[PDB]
């Protein structure tokens, strides 16, 4: 057999990024390994291992579209860095793949119009499966600097489709969004 | 007393290199992004700059192009991963002294700076 | 976004790459604890080199071939593939289809030829810097055979438009050399 | 004098672990693949077995299933990368003592063996 030439070229492009990433992570390891900061190297390696853990959990929720969006986020152009975690045992959240993916794409887009570009913006998203009341909760804990927080006022007021925005605080440099789905 | 600007989105890398050029008694500065760099260049007017190519938002070629507008005699050593033949070539045409592919030897990097840097 | 078919494949692949790096870290971490520092740097270098060839292969405008090599060890086979690109990169796109098909063929033969109790390894090198040929391919296998006869055919009647300049096969090794114009 | 079998396709890992249990005075054996392992189990009859799950050709679950046919009382600690929840579960149901996710601490793995291994 033979896969489509379109896909074949995309996967090569992606692995290309993943590769570039790991070269940096090794840069970190090798660099500190030379400065003889051994204790620091193990620390980093553990961070890498953790990062990876969540990378696989996300890949095992039967939510490919979401997973793909998160896994490739930092490779596409954005004014903030995305980090994510899946808290709780894995679940077949497939019933929500399309919903979540679309939702995040929207939020990400708003942050892009909202965050400043001279600032170092970072956004952490956590997926909670272990919650007792909700089928699944999503936390977005951003921290950086805004240039137009107003971008959120709309969604802040009229909510969003069938998702429950339980919380949406926005301070001077941070933002905390909490979304429930059931 | 010689000024060196470290520009990389990756934090650990800025920390690493920063802790390197201090052992050489250099005045180290660091930016995590394009705009932050361009300011540090304007104000501090560094001597040598270590620029990452893959930075989210504004990539090295774009900022390298801008640093040039500010100070045409800006000494830039770009650093990136092997397989960025495009930017590596572009940065050369734009006036980048040389380049280092990650993961580079913490040693030869420190020399290339001492090299390209007067006294 | 993109097609749901592709989206799922890429996740599967990254999955493998991830599993690999976790092993590579296992090696670094492991030796880092055994305090074999000099060894760690050595391994890191090996990783860096493997990576270099991974990138060169991805820059010859030969996607289909690159994809086959890049994903080989993730598919089921009775030998491990290692590859290198010797020489500056070139636009070998005119050969993508040809090479890919060729290697698929060879790989298939080795699969039926190699023994399964043995640790089989195959190294493929792509030479672009050759003066006489547009591109040469070297396959240096080392392991153990159970049915070397699998090659007899190709060894006698060659293969379509490719020039098989050499095809030695001893007791545990095999050396194939193929030229392309 | 206690026999321990290391089974991993990844060479370096075999070397690593081997050079570990020797410092503990263990009689180490190693296989790169399923069949090689099954033989070393038949002949040498090891006490403990460190089995990698992802091996090309014949995976851990398959060989762990076969090692059982030979010696039902085979002590097997599987090791693999996180995110192999399937095989990790299967191996437990098939009779695997415990497991270790790579990259594990060269220390705790050495204990788990001294633990699960008598005198
Ligand atoms: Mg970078
Ligand atoms: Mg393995």
């Amino acid at each position: 057999n033979i896969s489509d030439t379109a896909l074949t070229n995309e996967l090569i492009h992606l692995l290309g990024h993943s590769r570039h990433d790991w070269m940096n992570k090794l840069q970190l390891i090798k660099g500190n390994l030379s400065l003889q900061k051994y204790d620091r190297v193990f620390e980093m390696i553990e961070e890498m291992v953790i990062d990876a853990k969540h990378e696989s959990k996300l890949s095992n929720l039967k939510t490919p579209h979401l997973a793909f969006d998160f896994l490739t986020f930092n490779w596409k152009t954005h004014y903030m860095t995305l980090e994510y975690e899946v808290l709780g045992e894995i679940k077949d959240l497939s019933a929500y793949d399309q919903k979540l993916a679309k939702l995040m794409r929207k939020l990400f887009h708003l942050f892009d119009q909202a965050v400043s570009r001279e600032s170092e913006n970072h956004l952490t998203v956590s997926l909670q499966t272990d919650h007792p009341d909700r089928q699944l909760i999503l936390y977005l804990d951003f921290h950086g600097a805004f240039a137009d927080p107003s971008a959120f006022d709309d969604i802040r007021q009229n909510g969003y489709e069938d998702v429950d925005i339980m919380r949406f605080e926005i301070t001077s440099h941070e933002c905390l969004i909490e979304i429930g789905l059931d | 007393n010689e000024k060196i600007l470290i520009v990389d989105d990756q934090s650990g890398i800025r920390i690493l290199l920063n802790e390197v050029f201090n052992k050489e008694g250099y005045q180290t500065f660091q930016a995590a992004n394009g705009l932050q760099a361009l300011d540090i260049v304007t104000k501090e007017r560094p001597d040598l700059v270590l620029l990452d190519m893959k930075i989210p938002g504004m990539d090295g070629i774009e900022i390298l192009k801008r640093m040039k507008v500010i100070d045409e005699n800006i000494r830039v050593i770009i650093m990136t991963a092997y397989g960025e033949l495009d930017m590596i070539q572009e940065s050369k045409e734009l006036g980048a002294l040389t380049h280092f592919a990650k993961p580079f030897d913490i040693d030869e990097i420190r020399d290339a700076v001492k090299k390209y840097l007067p006294l």
